C-alpha cells in the first residue's frame, strides 16, 4: 500500500 | 564507483526493453548494495522472474516482491527488513528509484520507479537511485497498469544483472  | 544494474522487461513473455539504473552507493550504500545484490542474484534469491505487481500511471511502477508476488513479501540480503538509511535524496521527478515500505524501518526488497515528481513521499521512502537508460520503457509500462494498481498483462523482470 505504501507509497500511498 | 556507483554500480549500474539493468532490468530486461517482458510483457507476458514479449520482451519490451532494457532499463538500467545508477544506484547511489556514495550516499545510500546499504540500500544500494541490497538492490544490487538482489539484481545479480549472487545470494541465491532476487529479482529475476518477479513481476511489477502495482502500476499506477502518472505515479509509479512497483515491483520486487519475489516471495509472495502480491506486495506482501520480499526480503533484503540482510534479513527480512532493514532500517531507513537516510532521506538525503528526494523524489524530484521521473526515473527516481525508491524503497517501498510498510512504515519506518521496514525496507525489504520492494521498490518503485517514479514516473512523476512525488514530493509527498519525501522523508517516508528512502530514495537510492535513478533510471540511467530506458526511461520510456518505464513509461510504456504505465500502459498496462490502472489507477488502483492492478495490471492487465504480467510485467516481469525477464533478466537483470549488474553492468558496472
Amino acid at each position: 500500500a505504501a507509497p500511498f | 564507483v556507483n554500480p549500474t544494474v539493468f532490468f530486461d522487461i517482458a510483457v507476458d513473455g514479449e520482451p519490451l526493453g532494457r532499463v538500467s539504473f545508477e544506484l547511489f552507493a556514495d550516499k545510500v550504500p546499504k540500500t544500494a548494495e541490497n538492490f544490487r545484490a538482489l539484481s545479480t542474484g549472487e545470494k541465491g534469491f532476487g529479482y529475476k522472474g518477479s513481476c511489477f505487481h502495482r502500476i499506477i500511471p502518472g505515479f509509479m511502477c512497483q515491483g520486487g516482491d519475489f516471495t509472495r508476488h502480491n506486495g506482501t513479501g520480499g526480503k533484503s540480503i540482510y534479513g527480512e527488513k532493514f532500517e531507513d538509511e537516510n532521506f538525503i535524496l528526494k523524489h524530484t521527478g521521473p526515473g527516481i528509484l525508491s524503497m517501498a515500505n510498510a512504515g519506518p524501518n521496514t525496507n525489504g526488497s520492494q521498490f518503485f520507479i517514479c514516473t512523476a515528481k512525488t514530493e509527498w513521499l519525501d522523508g517516508k521512502h528512502v530514495v537510492f537511485g535513478k533510471v540511467k537508460e530506458g526511461m520510456n520503457i518505464v513509461e510504456a509500462m504505465e500502459r498496462f497498469g490502472s489507477r488502483n494498481g492492478k495490471t492487465s498483462k504480467k510485467i516481469t523482470i525477464a533478466d537483470c544483472g549488474q553492468l558496472e
